[PDB]
Order: structure tokens, then sequence, then C-alpha cells
């Protein structure tokens, strides 16, 4: 069981998986929250492109690090004019004091 | 000469 | 987001959750069931213009650990507090009912 | 930011009430704007060093109230339309009572209920504790005004609305169910928030006046009813007015009113009358009225004592019906006769009770009670003659004569007779005849096949138990092994050293003592032929030998055999028993034989002796050497030497 | 220094006390509400209205200063006010003897009066006796007799005193194998947030938190394990020793027997796992 707080710049968005989930599912989950056509949103994880084909299991999203006390952090980028991404522009979250 | 051919006899059994 | 609430901080943050994952507060769930006759129109936004976005993303958080943890038995783990975070994180919690 | 500040009670107020008016009717509000009011109570709420919770409480109760006392006075000055705006305004409200509610949840969840800490419960004080002026749910609070302020105030403008139209609807006009529904439960609804008796302001307002006036008008109308019309359309119409009120308290009241009307809409029209009913039902139940059966039976099941005496009076009917009919019974076939008629009239009963009255239980046993009278019915200074026509259905069932009658129908007749035969209340002498028929029968081998008999005995025993056909049970079972007793014996006179040809095809019946009916002739000492005393021998040797402590009887008033004429030129088969063997073995011997030979050779008592004589005589077996019409002990008798057959 | 009213005529209607008066003792005086003149005098050391019919205390203290020790019982009060304990009463108040008294509830805001140094609430019908006596560092003597104590407060096994009376007040018998499940998993957030601001020990006020969670903050039961516990708790009124809390002990026909029923608060099953295997093996 993994846990994912995806950021894709002023929106985030908590989503349920396992450590056999692939990331067609994530995406079509994007699908459906920002109905954008999946080719244009592409994960990432540290600044770091990773690809569809592949599961969880290896991407390091284990259940130690996505937690439901604190989810595993995964950025997303749509796609600007032409076949383009924006960058990993996601502001961070307000500061305590 | 005359002689009886069948006979359907009964009897009853009890204690000697 | 007729099944995924959108949730706007103060700061403007958006978060996403789950509609059982948010309606664990009660406040939300009074909400969502407010005027009624509800569009259905695949959008369920509620601002929350008077808590930033540092605290909304623990409460998100904490929807996300009492929904799944419910129903379980398990070695279940003390929720993550920050000391810097504790104030208005419970005050934020005593306005959700949560 | 999410803090506890000093809040301007106006400002805030102003678009608050805004909203609230807006949500107290249906009509558009924003959602951003609901969560902003939400933001807007909560800052209220808690406030430093001034909260606003009591401010803010009294506030809404005032604006509360303002509203429901200007909805009162609206619908007060909506003659003729009372309900109508009533039930508008109603369901408007408790939409917006719900909404506030929820609306109001930081108040009620943290004002209200921290303060009705009145008792000592840890936190004492801190918050409003003296008991004065109760606070309640913003919800609960908006439909206790109500019902203060707009209820109460109209109350008898209400029920003098809706009893006059739900009698409206009695007298078949078809006013609007929503409207009057609404209104009606609206007391069960405004109530809601008490934990005791939910129903009772609904009770105490609508229900018993309405109980009071439904009973006022039904007992109007059954009056009526009884004026105008006899007793069936009476029952009928009661039905459909039954059927009606029901139909009408469901689409009206609440549920759990539904049977107490019903209930109240019967006792008032058909309990108030049973006396015309059962005073009525016997002339019913004597004729042939299938329906006013079957209506009595559905009026009288809900009353209280309305069955039983209908149940005694069809016991009557049921019983004089039987009687008459097995009062005139056709003496050649009494016994079949009697077991249809009384099997017909079971039927019949039967199939009224099931089909009509729906096969009551205490219908069943009064027919039962009823035909158990009737089958023993014994005439005056007469015993019952029910066990001896049983018995005697059953022999002529089994008899030979039974041409044309295969085995099926013998075990569905069989299965007929035993509804009948468990109606007898001395079964004993039913068993005595039955038992001495039957080994009449078996002796004389006048039965179907073993089966019949043996069909007949188990259902004896299932009717009865094992112990009422014990001897039945051994009988049959000692009639079945006679032929292994006879192929034995037969056995063992191919065993014997020497085997001598008796003459004689000699058949055997070895019987239970006790079990079998059949009585020993008191000192008879009738002397054997010699021809037989072998055989008399060797069984005894036999049975001895194969039985331990076991002795033989012979009676031969039942004995019987073939007796053939050959040597002469009238070759005729004859069934002759022991006795008239050795009349015919001493006519044999001399030509001519007088009484006295007759008492030498037999030696046993006259009264047998003169029976067989005359039974001899009556196919005209001897010739009577004397001119005598009577047998003296000196009459003399030779056999026939003309005779045919 | 000393005068003594036993009666009406001794009672002066409206002429003022002098100013050179330290202990004023009143009883045996028709006075159906306290008056407000003499809430005016300077230094009233000790203040005593015992044997009067006075149902309601005043709403705010008019010019005391000192007030070390003051004396009520036997008096007509249903229940103290709020507002009163708002004052600096607090600062020098040492005893307060509301016995034989009809107080039913006793305000748990007693507790912000952390300086007295005994109590006497004896034949009353108080429901329980207050929760944070534990606030009262300075207390030796305290007595609750013949009133329907159910329970005593969990605070109240952590005090020390002298002498102890709780004799012919109803004692229930101490169900640990039996709790109450009022406790809630998982945590919910309100629970777990206070928990975690009382872990760190941290400074708060009505201005910076709502009021209400202020006051749940203030009355927080603190666990046997050594961590407080706001809500979702296991509550067990279990039997202790109480010649632990003073050093005699005083009942009513029962001999070698101290027990008294507090109010445990537990934090966790788990944590009230560890106790119930302190309860079997001692
Ligand atoms: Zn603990």
């Amino acid at each position: 069981d993994v846990f994912l707080m995806i950021r894709h710049h002023k929106t985030t968005i908590f989503t349920d998986a396992k450590e056999n989930t692939t990331v067609y599912e994530l995406k079509r989950i994007v699908e459906g929250i920002l109905k954008r056509p999946p080719e244009d949103q592409k994960l990432y994880k540290d600044d770091q492109l990773l690809d569809d084909n592949k599961t969880l299991g290896d991407c390091g999203f284990t259940s130690q690090t996505a937690r439901p006390q604190a989810p595993a952090t995964v950025g997303l980028a749509f796609r600007s004019s032409g076949d383009s991404f924006e960058p990993l522009r996601v502001e961070p979250f307000s500061s305590p004091p | 000469r005359f002689e009886v051919k069948k006979w359907n006899a009964v009897a009853l059994w009890a204690w000697d | 987001d007729a099944m995924y609430v959108k949730l706007i901080s103060s700061d403007g943050h958006e978060f996403i959750v789950k509609r059982e994952h948010a309606l664990t507060s009660g406040t939300i769930k009074a909400m969502l069931s407010g005027p009624g006759q509800f569009a259905e129109n695949e959008t369920n936004e509620v601002n929350f213009r008077e808590i930033p976005s540092h605290v909304l993303s623990k409460v998100c958080m904490y929807f996300t650990y009492k929904v799944r943890y419910t129903n379980s038995s398990t070695e279940i783990p003390e929720f993550p507090i920050a000391p810097e975070i504790a104030l208005e994180l419970l005050m934020a919690a005593n306005f959700l009912d949560c | 930011s999410l803090k506890p500040r000093v809040v301007d009670f106006d400002e805030t107020w102003n678009k608050l009430l805004t909203t609230i008016k807006a949500v107290v009717m249906l009509d558009y509000v924003e959602r951003a704007t609901w969560n902003d009011r939400f933001s807007d109570i909560y800052a209220l709420c808690v406030a430093y060093p001034e909260p606003l919770g009591e401010r803010l409480y009294t506030e809404t109760k005032i604006f509360l109230e303002n509203h429901v006392q200007q909805l009162h006075t609206r619908v007060l000055d909506s003659a003729e339309q009372v309900l109508v705006m009533y039930f508008r305004y109603w369901e408007e409200y408790s939409r917006g009572a719900d909404y506030m509610d929820c609306l109001y949840r930081y108040l009620n969840t943290q004002y209200i209920k921290k303060n009705k800490l009145t008792e000592a419960d840890l936190q004492y004080g801190y918050g409003g504790v003296d008991m004065n002026e109760p606070l309640m749910e913003i919800g609960e609070l908006a439909l206790d005004l109500w019902r203060k302020l707009m209820i109460e105030p109209l109350q008898d403008t209400l029920l003098i609305m809706l009893l006059r139209e739900i009698k409206r609807d009695r007298c078949g006009e078809d006013p609007n169910q929503k409207v009057i529904h609404g209104v009606i439960n609206s007391f069960v609804h405004v109530e809601q928030y008490k934990k005791k008796f939910p129903l009772k302001f609904y009770q105490e307002i609508f229900e018993s006046p309405f109980l009071a006036e439904t009973g006022e008008y039904y007992k109007q109308e059954a009056s009526n009813l009884l004026q105008e019309s006899n007793c069936s359309q009476y029952m009928e119409k009661i039905l459909g007015r039954l059927k009606d009120e029901e139909i009408r308290c469901r689409k009206y009241l609440h549920p759990s009113s539904y049977n107490k009307v019903i209930h109240e809409c019967q006792q008032r029209m058909v309990a108030d009358h049973l006396q015309f009913l059962h005073a009525e039902c016997h002339n019913i139940i004597r004729q042939e009225r299938r329906n006013d059966m079957a209506n009595m039976y559905t009026l009288l099941r809900a009353v209280s004592s309305g069955l039983p005496h209908m149940i005694q009076e069809l016991q009557n009917h049921i019983h004089d019906e039987g009687l008459r009919a097995i009062s005139n019974l056709s003496q050649e076939n009494m016994p079949t006769q009697f077991v249809e008629s009384v099997l017909e009239v079971h039927s019949k009963f039967v199939q009224l009770v099931n089909c009509v009255l729906n096969g009551d239980q205490h219908f069943m046993s009064a027919l039962d009670k009823a035909l158990t009278c009737v089958v023993n019915y014994r005439e005056p200074k007469s015993v019952c003659k029910a066990p001896e026509l049983l018995a005697k259905y059953c022999d002529n069932m089994l008899k030979k004569s039974a041409k044309g009658m295969t085995e099926n129908e013998v075990e569905d007749k069989l299965t007929s007779f035993i509804t009948v035969f468990k109606y007898i209340d001395d079964k004993d002498v039913f068993q005595k005849f039955y038992a001495r028929m039957l080994a009449k029968r078996l002796i004389h081998g006048l039965s179907m096949s073993m089966d019949s008999e043996e069909t007949m005995i188990n259902k004896l025993k299932q009717a009865c138990g094992y112990e009422f056909t014990s001897k039945l049970h051994r009988m049959y079972t000692d009639m079945s092994v006679s032929a292994d007793l006879n192929n034995k014996f037969n056995n063992f006179i191919k065993s014997q050293d020497t085997v001598i040809d008796l003459g004689i095809s000699f058949q055997i019946y070895v019987l239970q003592a006790g079990a079998w009916p059949l009585t020993q002739a008191p000192s008879s000492t009738f002397a054997i032929p010699q021809e037989l005393e072998k055989s008399v021998q060797m069984f005894e040797l036999f049975y001895n030998q194969h039985f331990s402590g076991r002795k033989l009887t012979w009676l031969h008033y039942l004995c019987t055999g073939e007796v053939k004429m050959n040597y002469l030129c009238k070759p005729y088969v004859a069934m002759v028993t022991t006795y008239q063997m050795a009349v015919l073995l001493a006519f044999n011997n001399s030509e001519i034989i007088t009484y006295k030979e007759l008492q030498d050779s037999t030696q046993m008592n006259e009264k047998e002796l003169t029976k067989t004589i005359k039974s001899l005589l009556d196919v005209k077996m001897i010739n009577h050497d004397s001119d005598k019409e009577d047998i003296e002990g000196e009459s003399t008798f030779s056999l026939n030497m003309n005779f045919s057959s | 220094s000393k005068l003594f009213i036993t009666t009406k005529k001794d009672y002066p209607i409206t002429k003022s006390f002098p100013y050179s008066l330290e202990h004023l003792q009143v009883s045996y005086c028709k006075l159906a509400r306290v008056d407000m003149r003499m809430l005016c005098l300077k230094k009233l050391q000790k203040l005593d209205l015992s044997n009067n019919h006075i149902k309601k205390l005043p709403k705010t203290i008019g010019d005391l200063v000192c007030l070390q020790e003051l004396i009520l019982n036997h008096n007509f009060l249903e229940s103290f006010e709020v507002v009163l304990c708002s004052t600096t009463l607090r600062d020098t108040l040492k005893s307060l003897d509301l016995s034989a008294n009809k107080l039913k509830a006793l305000p748990v805001q007693i507790c912000n009066f952390k300086e007295l140094v005994s109590l006497k609430l004896d034949e009353n019908e108080l429901l329980q006796l207050p929760f944070p006596i534990g606030q009262l560092s300075k207390l030796r003597f305290l007595s609750a007799t013949k009133n329907n104590l159910q329970c005593l407060p969990n605070t109240f096994k952590k005090l020390t005193l002298e002498n102890l009376d709780l004799f012919g007040n109803p004692f229930m018998q101490a169900t640990p194998l039996v709790p109450d499940i009022q406790l809630k998993i998982p945590l919910p957030l309100l629970e777990t947030a206070a928990r975690a601001t009382l872990k760190y020990r941290i400074p708060y006020g009505p201005h910076l938190i709502p009021a209400t969670l202020c006051q749940d903050l203030s009355l927080a039961k603190t666990c046997d394990c050594g961590l407080p516990c706001l809500n979702s708790f296991i509550q067990t009124i279990v039997l202790m020793n109480l010649h632990q809390v003073s050093q005699t002990v005083v009942l009513v026909d029962t001999m070698g027997g101290t027990d008294g029923p507090i109010v445990c608060y537990f934090c966790s099953l788990t944590c009230y796992s560890q106790f119930l295997d302190k309860y079997l093996q001692s």
C-alpha cells in the first residue's frame, strides 16, 4: 500500500495505490481529476523523469516512504504549446512561524 | 369305498 | 470533482481529496450539504480562506490517515505533529471537527 | 488566518442574517458564501476577550421568532387556505431549520452542547451552567419555536380544517393527500428532537381528536346502514368501508396509528352490532351462503368474541346434517352407505371450511366434534352400532365378491375408511368384530391377497398404536407361516424311514392360542375318524420335536376337506366338514344307520349332531329311512343311492 | 480586633464596622444575601458567616485585599457563581469551609485559588470532589464525610496531606476488568494535536487559542503512563491505598482497610495493558 502526493503548481492530489501499481493508473487518475490528455502530463521523482511502463516496486515509493502519515511527493507537468512540457516550478508549502 | 381326499385341519398351540 | 472534493486554502493551494476522506470532518460534511440542489457538474470546491496551506495539507494527510486506518487492528502509529505546527493545526482541527 | 480576535458583531451579523434569511426559505445562495458564513460563525463563537456565542445565539433566536411570527400572521390572514399555506411554509421552514442546524454546527457542538453541563461533570461552570432558559440545537430551537408560535396558536383552526378534509375524503371527495400528510406528520417532525414520547404531541393534538371523531362518524354510519340495509349488504359495506378506511389511514396519518383507527373503525361498526350478527349467522351457515360465511369470518376474527358463537353454531349445523345423512341408511347396503355418507359429509365440510372459512383450526375442531357425535349416534335404548357397520364394511371390501375392483382402489377405499374409523370412540368393539371376520376370511381364504390385509392391519396400527393390532399382528403372521409349516411337515413325511400313502391331502393351520378369537367347543369329545389319527400323532411328534414345552389342540367345527364319489356313476365333488365326514363314514360302514350308532361313532353332544344332520338333509345328501319329519333318538338313515347335482 | 455577632440585636442594621477590626465572625443571623457594606472593609483577615441563610454569594468582591480565611459552613448556598473566581482572592485565601451546605456541584474554578491550605466539605451532597486540586500545592487538610462522592479525582492520587475524613460516602467497587470504552481509534485530530501541544509543554492562551479549546487543554487528563490525554481515553474507577495521600486515614466500620476510589484515565489500551500487568503481578 502506497500513498502519493502529486503536486502540479497550484494543485495537490492525494492518491492511494499498491506496490504493484503501474504508472498508467496514476496517469488516468490525473486524467479523471484534470481532464487533460495523459500524454500531456508526465510524472517525476526529485527532478528525475519516470517512465510509464514500470511499476512502483523499484521506483523507491516503498511503504516505508509512501505512508498515510507522510505521502511520497510526486511532481507533475502538463504539455505547453507544441510537444513541450513546463518545468517543475511547483511552489512549496507555507512556512509555519 | 368312499374316501376323503382333502383335509384342511386347524390347530392351536400353547404351553404344555 | 464530483467524487474528488477540492479544498482551497488561504494561500491559494488546491488539494484534491477523496470525498469520504474529507467527510471525516463534520464541518466539510455540512458545507457540502449546504444550500442543496448541488450541480454535480464535476466540481466540488470548498474554499478555506482562513487556514494556511501548510496546515490544510496536514489536514488532508490526517484525513487519509483516519480513513484508511479505520476498521483496522494493526499497530497504528502516532500521527506526526510538528512543534511549530501544533497550535494552528489544533485550532484547524477544532474548526473542522475531526 | 484562523485566530481568536476581536470581532465587531453587527458587521458580520449583517451578512450572516442576510444569508440566514436567504436559506430559511428555498432560494439561491452561493456555496462560497455558505463556507464564508461557516467561517464567520466560528469567528463569532470564539473571541478574546469578548466571546459572542451568547449574543449570536440570542440574536438568531430572536430572528427565528420574528420569522415564525410573521409566517403565522400571514397564514392566519390566509383564510380558507390555512392548510396549504401552512404546509408550504412548513416544508420551507423545516428544510431551512435543518440547513441552519448544519450551518451553526460549531455553535451547537461547542457552545450550546457545552452549556447543558448543569451537573458536576468535570466542566462545571466555564460557560452557561445555571438553569435558566435552557439552550438547544438551532434546528431543535427552530422546530420548537415553530410549534410554540405557529402550531399552538393555530392548533384549533388546523384540526377543524384537517378533520373537515379527511371527512371530505370519507365522503368521496379527493383532497390533496400531500398537504394533509405534511400537516399531519408535521406534529411528529417538530417533536422529533425529544428522546422520550416523540409522538406524544401528535397523540394529544391530532390522534385523540381524530380517533374520537372517526368513532362518532362510523357509529353514525353503522346506525344508518343498519337502518336502511339488511344483514348481507351490511357486511358487504362493512368490508368495503374498512378497506377504504385502512387505505385512507395509510394515506394520511403516521404509521403508528394505522391499526388504532381501524381498531376504532370496527368496534364502532362491527363489535357494537355483533348482536345483530350473532343472531343472523345461524341462518347463514344452515343455508348456502358462501361469501356471507367468509364475510362474517373476516368480521368476527377481528373482534374478540365474534368467532366462538359462529364456531358453536357451525358445529351444531354439521352435527345435525350428519345425523340427517346417516338416519336414512338403506339396510341392504347399510355399512358401505354409512361409510360413504360420513365420508361425503366430511369431504364437503372440509372443502367448505378450507376454501371459504380459510381452514381455521377451531372450525376443524368443531367439525371433528360434530362428526364424532354423528358417527357414534345411538338410537335410544340401543348400543353403538357403528363399529359393527365399519367392520362389516371392511369385510365386504375384502370378500371375493368384490368383482371388477383391483388393488389400487382397494387401498384408496382403505385410506378413505381410516378417516371415518378415527372418529370411533370405542375402538375395542370394532377390533373384536373385525378380528372375528378376519379370522373367518383367513380360514376360508376369502381375501384379495396378503398385502390387502397387510395394509388393513398396518393402517389400523397407525391409527390406534401397535398393541391395538398386536393380536391382529400375530394372526396374519401365523397364517402366512402356515405354508412354511406345511412344507416342513411334508419334508418330514418324506424324511421318515418308511413312508405310507395316507390317501389324504392334508392341510394344517397352527394358530397362536389366545390371540385367535376362536372358541373351543366345551367337552365335545368328537371322535376323529381313524384315517386321521396317524396324521394327528405324527404332527404331534413333529411339533413337540421342533417346539419345547408346547402342546397342541384341535377344533373340528372348522376343519374341512373334500369327499368324492368315484366308484358310483354319479361323480360329484363334495366339500365336507369333520362331523359330516364322520356321518358319511358311518353310513359307508353300514347302509342303514340309526341315531344310536351316530352317538357311538361321533360321541359328541346332541346339539351339533342334530344341526349337522339337518345340514346334510338340506342339500339332499342322505335319505331318512322313516316318515317322521323330526329326528328323534331312534331315527334311521341311509346314503342316497340316486343323487344328482 | 475580634468581634462576634450571635443575634440580630448585635448585628448593626445600618452603621458600619470600625476599621480596627481584624477577625469578623457573624453567626445566627437572618441574612438572606451578603450585604454590600461588609465587603468595603480593608483588612478582614478571617471572615466567618456560619449559620446564615445566604443562598447566593456576591458576584464581585468590593475592596477585600487579603481575606486569609473564609468560612461559610452551615449556610444556604446552592451553587457558587463563575465570575467570583476571577478576582485576586486567590492570592491570599487559605481555607474555605462550606460543610453542611446545599452545594451539590462545586465549581471547578476553585482550582484557580491555588493558595488554600485546608478544605472542609463535610455533610454536603457534592456529586464528586473537583478535579484539579492537584493545582492546590499548599493544601494540607481535606474532609468530605457524609457526601455522595462516587469517585475521587485522579489528581487526588498524587496529593500529600496529613489527615483525611471521607467515611460515610458511597464508594462503588473497583472494576478494572470492565473498562468504559470512550476511547476511539484512530485518535481524533483535535485529540492528537492537543496531545502534541501538551507533550511539547509550550505556553498558550485564550488570545492564541479559542477559549473552549483552552479549557479542554486546562482540564486535560494526565494518564498514568506520564503522558496526558484529553479525550478518547479509558476511565476506570480503581481502589487505591489512601494512606499514601494522607499519613492518617479515618474510615467507618473498616479495620485494616484504607481504600479510596479514584477514576484513573488511560491514554490508550496499550498503556492500560501495563497497568493491567501491574495489577495482576501486584
Ligand atoms: Zn498512558
